[PDB]
DNA sequence: TTTTTTTTT
């Protein structure tokens, strides 16, 4: 009876063909025809189809295809690979092969609840909802192979597999030799990419205490390396159960999502007005933070963490560190952990905390509660010798460190502030911060925002522009003063640390500028905040 | 909508323990209770099987899959010979499929003695019906049947044994959180009162005599704010007997 | 062996002199707050309750009677007081 | 369909479901009729054609209406309604009102031209028109009905029932004339099925805005469920009813600068001497 | 299932050698050992393989060595010392004197350790779930040599079914139950220990 | 985390002994195995428990406070009187955390009435 | 599983 079945199979051919080539939204718009031919120039062998206008093109090949999918679904495949030879034929000389065509869906429908598939829709097409939990390795599966008896040397060639998490069995005996005796060639077989991944219900679907549901899923050829790990999904594919019990996983048939370095000349002449003008120190000091009042010095503080000064390396290898630290003492209130949480948005990279250090590379970690190192601090680098193991763990950051209150780790950052009479000030304070969380409660029932202020999409990526591309340095009459400062500081706990540190930041001040050089300006602006901040330690406590 | 009605029978008269089944009670109907402890997932099994004549494309069955076997045919009658066979899968059917186990009561359990456990079996529309930790009641058939290795772990022939469940009433189901038109006239009755306030407050615990702040306290907090937490969280501490 | 099948009911004179003995107790207790050795609670008198039950159950008798209160009130504080 | 019966005027009244009872009375009317809870629950476009045919036969033959209607075809594309074209136009013009006047007539015309192509992103720009505002204003009008019987909103005013709100669920609706006719003749059919006797009067109604119209209602009407037309015209008079208020002394804040002539907007604060006022002109014409 | 653990037994049977089976390949039954101090050799079944024994006993009988129907029923000796027991009026003397005849003194403990035995009435309410303790606890403290250890024995030797331990020689699995699993089956299963040996007794506990 | 705390302090009493004491001995006297209500203080009438039950889960589900900008003016003046007197008297601090306990504990005490 | 011992943090 296997030429009804070549009937059946060439019709269904004959079917898929029409619908690829005669399909149109009206004049010249084949829509499928042109994918293909764009998809086979880009050198991407694939195609998608819509069921719907498959549905309205022809109802019953769709409803077959739906019913019965790895009868119809190779069909499918046959005729666009007919079709895309028929389009770009005759092909220029070294691009004679035929290359082989993936076809993929897309259907507009509710999704069903991955806890109410029904056992009648085993072998049929479905449409899921979910979230993927975790991804395998790319592995390799193989398509057609050629097999080759062990004694008598015959051999039977393009034995095909078929697809989806299946295995086949191997003929039991010669067919030209004891049992078992066919062995399978490394070099003479066809493979494609393979991955398996495992997909989670949505939390908004879990019925009231309750854990949430999983299901495997299984993905091949284009279909792999699309998703990670985290990311919400709608997903077409066949239901099938795995090889009287068996387990269920999907075969994947079609995906679909639910969800810096660069510039243009606009965002560049953006940059260069804001560092033309001349209060643009003073004004990112003020966007820094601007729900929280006051605390003016500690803002300018803040914004030179973010800049940093300039890193070098002379001749002899010994390198000299580009980062600034910055610590908060006092009570524990005031918005510290709100400023932290800024600082966290607002840094290119960065991480918020109560290991840990390691994980920021070029960026900015924010440590809360601080009074739960030293040479990650100065070397920028921890190392270990306990009971075999020994390593060195290497990485570059600036830190922003809250405390609530040890005298030796005082040494490594290089600015320090004591927070601290209000309730006069604090009366007008309240007014204003009760005003601003009943409007909120009222609420609930680009260079600049509204009120001046810098908006955050912009100051980020000034940041990111700014760290790749002005690397200053001093002037000579700008070094000149702190020879003289040094020297009548220390013959009226001065040291060379603390006079590196100044360098620093007065060359973050000239960042932000865009400057060439660094001038007796930023100097003294320097040395003022590091009075002001360091001398609160020594008159207090 | 459907192919077959299932009838449930309940409230049949004899209980039996779980420690009390003896072999008179085999292929007998029975009822039992007790505490969920273990439930697997829900998977498909196979319920009618069709195979493929790989010699001559005939289809043979259909086979009604049996309780604890690997139903195959030997012979194809339209060729009538043994040719390959392979599972269609066009025309297989399937149903749901899940496996308890269930122990006795603690309440129930005499002086000194370890409570016994039985393995249930649920089917179709009776799966995902109960959790861990759920009093239930079970009307089941007890059966058993033959294994090899139950044989060689204890020493003599004996047989496994189970229940197929037929019907189960669960005891932990909470009261259904709907409300009648008479309901909602009391309480819109209730609700017109000028005391209300002082009502509520007063009314929850009235066992406990004093400790008003606490009282409404408790009672704001039943109540939620609107949201941005909306929750409003209370923490009492106190000296060792003084009700808490 | 025989005697633990009895279950002795409470009676009004004893449900009384409950409430008079753990209210000696506690204010004992009270005059000697920064000296006694032990903290007098409510599990007192379930301790209470439980040895007047004991108490007539040795006796077999029906009912708890205002002898065992008393005399578990006795033996409690002869246990007390340090 | 099960969305879009329970939003409808028929089926809500015939299972009064703003009630508790009204989901239980839905599912025994569907096991009577003969259709499946998945049936309805599933989208109507995924059903096979034969299953639609006899679906839609059944229902129409619940209903027993003798409306016809025109459908335009393009190709492979889909099959569209006028009368769904129409309400997609409808809710293009008249919403939002914070929006300028001649961009919501660019809309309507956008929409309008949408309907006779077969292009991906007119046929796309359409459907989100469906699966949105026109939705959301069926909602919005069944949810003010319903609140409005549940807690006896509707009160006797001697000749007239009048109905107020604390608050309007959504004011981009309420200037709407689409809006307040379908919503006002909804509301006064669901009261008069609840108790006898309720059929010989006028319905009033009134809606507050907030914000940069703070301060000023919208006003309109509806005559009785009892009227008798000599033909099929059907002749009203509540609005001349509100234009002879008008003409009283002393004056009344009152704004009439619609074409329409049943629709109006009032200061807050003359609200009990337009009470009074109307009362005196329907007992003026009761007289 | 007529005998529990903790109870001490008379049986009367037969001793009997059973065989190790699972060597043994036959219709119906493969061995065990090829799906997954020397023997008996020579059978058809037993191939390569030898056969192994062990003792057992089987049991032909077992039973264990030692309100107001039963009252009826201990009739005529029973009831009359019982009952005269139940009139004497200087009971508690004449029972802690007889229960503890090698101790002198310390009357306040021999009286709380008596009370003990018998304990109050276990209560449930009646929806709640909830329950009322009915059991007495009891703990000694002293110098050394001051007859602890002599009274703790003394309950033991006394009481029906009270277990004696030392704090120093126990473990939490072996106190009062543990997880263990078996090797002729291979499920997990749980041993009662001696505080549910204990259960509706006394366990004593020495070097707490 | 806490919106409220509370302290419940012993205190030996005679009265207070008599109620617990008679309390918990009827608990025993009535679970033996074989063995319009007002409030006191007050004279105000209970609630059946269950219609409380319901009462709370229609209040949740079918009413939703609106707030008012008026009463924002009681509020402020009544933190910024209590902020003073605690940083004068140099103890705990009350901050904006009050401010939102407060307008929790409002919008709860509106959905009592609802 | 639970039990007992010797090096490491
Ligand atoms: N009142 C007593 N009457 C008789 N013998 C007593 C008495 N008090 C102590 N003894 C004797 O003291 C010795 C020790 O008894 P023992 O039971 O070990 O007491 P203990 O307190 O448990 N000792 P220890 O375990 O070291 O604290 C025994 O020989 C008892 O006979
Ligand atoms: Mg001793
Ligand atoms: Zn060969
Ligand atoms: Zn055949």
């Amino acid at each position: 009876t296997g030429r009804e079945l070549i009937a059946e199979y060439r019709q269904l051919i004959t079917q898929f063909r029409n619908f690829i080539r005669d399909f149109s939204t009206g004049g010249f718009g084949m829509i499928y025809r042109d994918q293909l031919k764009r998809n086979y120039f880009s050198h991407e062998y694939r195609l998608e189809i819509n069921l719907n206008h498959l549905k309205n093109f022809d109802e019953d090949i769709e409803m077959k295809l739906r019913k019965f999918p790895g009868k119809v679904l190779p069909a499918l495949e046959e005729a666009a690979k007919i079709v895309a030879d028929e389009i770009t034929t005759p092909r220029p000389k070294g691009e004679e092969k035929l290359h082989d065509i993936q076809v993929t869906l897309t259907l507009d429908e509710y999704p069903t609840s991955l806890r109410q598939v029904k056992s009648a829709q085993v072998s049929q097409v479905v449409k899921i909802s979910g979230i993927i939990v975790a991804a395998a390795q790319v592995r390799s599966k193989a398509t057609k192979v050629t097999l080759q008896c062990r004694q008598c040397k015959h051999t039977i060639p393009d034995v095909s597999i078929k697809p989806g998490l299946e295995g086949f069995a191997l003929p039991r005996t010669c067919a030209a030799c004891p049992i078992d005796p066919y062995i399978m060639l490394p070099d003479k077989c066809e493979c494609v990419d393979y991955q398996t991944l495992k997909l989670q219900e949505n939390p908004e679907d879990v019925p009231h205490g309750e854990m949430p549901r999983h299901l495997q899923l299984f993905t091949e050829r284009y279909l792999t390396d699309k998703v990670v790990p985290g990311n919400r999904v709608t997903i077409v594919g066949v239901y099938s159960i795995k090889k009287g019990i068996r387990t269920p996983y999907l075969r994947v048939l079609g995906i679909h999502m639910e969800t810096f370095t660069t510039f243009t000349p606009e965002e560049e002449r953006m940059f260069k007005t804001l560092a033309q003008r001349k209060d643009a120190y003073e004004l990112i000091a003020k966007s820094i933070a601007p729900s929280i009042y006051g605390s003016a010095d500690i803002k300018k503080s803040i914004a030179c963490l973010l800049f940093g000064g300039a890193r070098k390396k002379l001749p002899d290898g010994i390198t000299r560190r580009g980062d600034i630290n910055v610590l908060l003492l006092g009570d524990p209130g005031t918005a510290k952990s709100q400023l932290l949480k800024f600082v966290e948005q607002v840094s290119p990279i960065g991480v918020y905390t109560s290991g840990a250090m390691v994980l920021a590379d070029g960026g900015v970690v924010c440590i809360d509660e601080f009074d739960k190192i030293h040479e990650a601090m100065e070397q920028q680098t921890i190392s270990i010798a306990k009971a075999g193991i020994t390593t060195t763990l290497n990485s570059r950051c600036s830190v922003l460190a809250a405390a609530n209150s040890m005298p030796t780790i005082l040494s490594r950052f290089d600015m320090i502030y004591i927070v601290k009479h209000d309730v006069l000030k604090d009366a007008t304070l309240a007014k204003h911060v009760i005003e601003v969380h009943v409007n909120a409660s009222a609420a609930k029932e680009t260079m600049f925002d509204t009120d001046g202020f810098l908006t955050i999409e912009f100051l980020k990526k000034f940041v990111t522009y700014a760290r790749l591309n002005c690397g200053p340095r001093l002037t000579p009459q700008a070094s000149e003063k702190l020879v003289n400062h040094y020297v009548k500081m220390r013959n009226p706990p001065i040291t060379v640390r603390q006079l590196e540190a100044i360098v620093r930041i007065a060359e973050s001040i000239a960042k932000m500028e865009l400057q060439q050089f660094a001038t007796d300006k930023h100097v003294e602006e320097a040395l003022r905040l590091f009075r002001v901040s360091t001398i609160e330690a020594a008159a207090t406590g | 909508v459907c192919n077959e009605i299932k009838v449930r029978i309940s409230q049949l008269p004899v209980e039996e323990d779980i420690r009390m089944l003896r072999q008179v009670h085999l292929n007998m109907l029975i009822r039992t209770a007790g505490v969920v402890t273990i439930a697997s997932g829900i998977l498909p099994q196979l319920a009618v099987v069709k195979y493929d004549c790989v010699a001559c494309g005939y289809l043979l069955g259909p086979f009604v899959q049996q309780n604890d076997e690997e139903v195959r045919p030997t012979i194809c009658p339209s060729c009538q010979g043994k040719g390959p066979f392979e599972l269609n899968v066009e025309n297989t059917v399937y149903h749901n499929y899940q496996r308890i186990t269930m122990q006795e009561s603690p309440n129930k359990v005499a002086a000194g003695r370890l409570p016994r456990s039985k393995d249930v079996i649920l089917l179709g529309d009776l799966c995902d019906s109960c959790k861990p930790g759920d009093e239930i009641e079970v009307t089941g058939v007890y059966t058993n049947n033959f294994d090899g290795s139950l044989n060689y772990k204890q020493g003599f022939p004996v047989f496994n044994t189970l229940i197929h469940a037929n019907h189960i009433t669960n005891k932990d189901k909470m009261a259904s959180d709907q409300l009648t038109d008479e309901d909602i006239k009391a309480i819109r009755e209730l609700s017109q009162d000028p005391n209300i306030s002082q009502r509520v407050f007063s009314s929850i615990a009235p066992s406990i005599y004093g400790h008003d702040d606490v009282k409404r306290a408790i009672a704001l907090a039943l109540f939620r704010g609107e949201a941005l937490r909306g929750d409003i969280n209370v923490l009492l501490c106190g000296d060792p007997g003084t009700a808490k | 062996a025989f005697a633990r099948c009895f279950k002795p009911k409470i009676s009004d004179k004893a449900a009384e002199t409950l409430v008079r003995e753990y209210k000696k107790l506690r204010m004992s207790d009270s005059n000697n707050a920064a000296t006694s050795s032990w903290r007098i609670t409510v599990r007192q008198l379930e301790s209470l309750v439980r040895l007047s039950e004991a108490l007539a159950r040795l006796h077999c008798g029906k009912e708890v009677l205002v002898e065992h209160v008393e005399k578990a009130a006795e033996l409690l504080n002869k246990s007390i007081v340090r | 369909l099960f969305s879009a019966m329970m939003v409808s005027e028929y089926f809500s009244i015939k299972t009064k479901n703003w009630t508790q009872k009204g989901d239980v009375n839905i599912r025994h009317l569907l096991a009577q009729l003969g259709i499946t809870l998945h049936e309805t629950k599933q989208k109507f476009e995924a059903l096979p054609t034969e299953q639609r045919n006899l679906v839609v036969d059944v229902l129409e033959k619940e209903m027993d209406s003798s409306f016809a209607t025109f459908f335009g075809t393009l190709g492979y594309c889909g099959k569209l309604s006028a009368c769904d074209v129409a309400r997609a136009v409808t809710l293009r013009l008249e919403m939002p009102k914070s929006e300028t006047i001649m961009n919501r007539f660019r809309s309507g015309q956008s929409i309008l031209r949408s309907s006779i192509t077969g292009e991906r992103q007119d046929r796309l720009n359409l459907n989100n028109t469906f699966t949105s505002i026109c939705q959301r204003t069926l909602q919005v009008s069944w949810k003010t009905v319903a609140a409005a019987i549940n807690q006896s909103e509707i009160i006797p005013n001697g000749p007239y029932y009048l109905f107020s709100c604390s608050r309007s669920i959504d004011e981009d609706m309420v200037d709407s004339r689409h809006f307040l006719y379908n919503t006002a003749g909804f509301m006064i059919r669901a009261f008069a099925s609840m108790k006898k006797g309720r059929t010989t009067k006028p319905l009033i109604a009134m809606f507050p805005l907030t914000g940069e119209s703070a301060g000023w209602l919208v006003v309109t009407g509806v005559m009785p469920i009892a009227t008798i037309y000599e033909d099929s015209l059907l002749k009203t008079c509540i609005g001349r009813a509100f234009e002879r208020v008008k003409k009283m002394t002393p004056p009344l804040r009152i704004v009439d600068d619609y074409f329409n002539s049943d629709i109006i907007r009032l200061k807050s604060e003359d609200r009990t001497r337009f009470i009074d006022f109307l009362q005196t002109v329907f007992e003026g014409t009761s007289n | 299932e007529t005998v529990q653990p903790g109870d001490k037994c008379d049986i009367v049977g037969t001793l009997i050698v059973i065989p190790d089976i699972a060597q043994l390949s036959t219709p119906g039954l493969r061995a065990e050992t090829s799906n997954q101090s020397e023997g008996i050799t020579g059978l058809k079944a037993l191939g390569v393989r030898d056969l192994t024994y062990k003792m057992a006993f089987l049991a032909c009988h077992i039973q264990q060595t030692e309100y107001l129907d039963l009252w009826s029923k201990m009739s005529t000796e029973d009831r009359a010392t019982l009952k005269k027991m139940s009139d004497d009026k200087k009971i508690e003397k004449n029972i802690v004197d007889s229960l503890f005849p090698n101790i002198y003194g310390n009357h306040e403990v021999k009286l709380g350790v008596l009370l003990m035995l018998l304990g109050g009435v276990a209560k449930k309410s009646r929806d709640e779930g909830t329950s009322l303790r009915g059991d007495i606890n009891v703990c000694l403290v002293g110098d050394p040599s001051t007859a602890k250890s002599q009274v703790l024995k003394a309950v033991e030797e006394f009481s029906p079914r009270a277990i004696y331990t030392s704090g120093k020689a126990s473990s939490a699995a072996g106190l009062t139950a543990a997880v263990v699993k078996d090797e002729e089956s291979f499920e997990f299963v749980i041993e009662a220990g001696a505080l549910m040996l204990a259960d509706n007794g006394v366990c004593c506990i020495d070097e707490f | 985390r806490f919106d409220v705390l509370c302290v419940i302090r012993d205190s030996v009493d005679s009265v207070e002994d008599e109620r617990l004491a008679k309390f918990v001995v009827g608990n025993h006297r009535t679970h033996h195995p074989d063995a319009d209500q007002m409030d006191e203080r007050t004279g105000v009438r209970l609630i059946p428990q269950d219609l409380l039950r319901k009462y709370i889960i229609y209040a949740r589900e079918k009413c939703h406070p609106t707030l008012p900008e008026q009463h924002s003016e009681k509020f402020s003046n009544i933190f910024a009187q209590m902020r003073k007197e605690s940083m004068a008297t140099g103890s705990v601090a009350i901050t904006v955390r009050h401010v939102e306990s407060m307008i929790r504990l409002s919008e709860a005490h509106a959905k009592l009435h609802l």
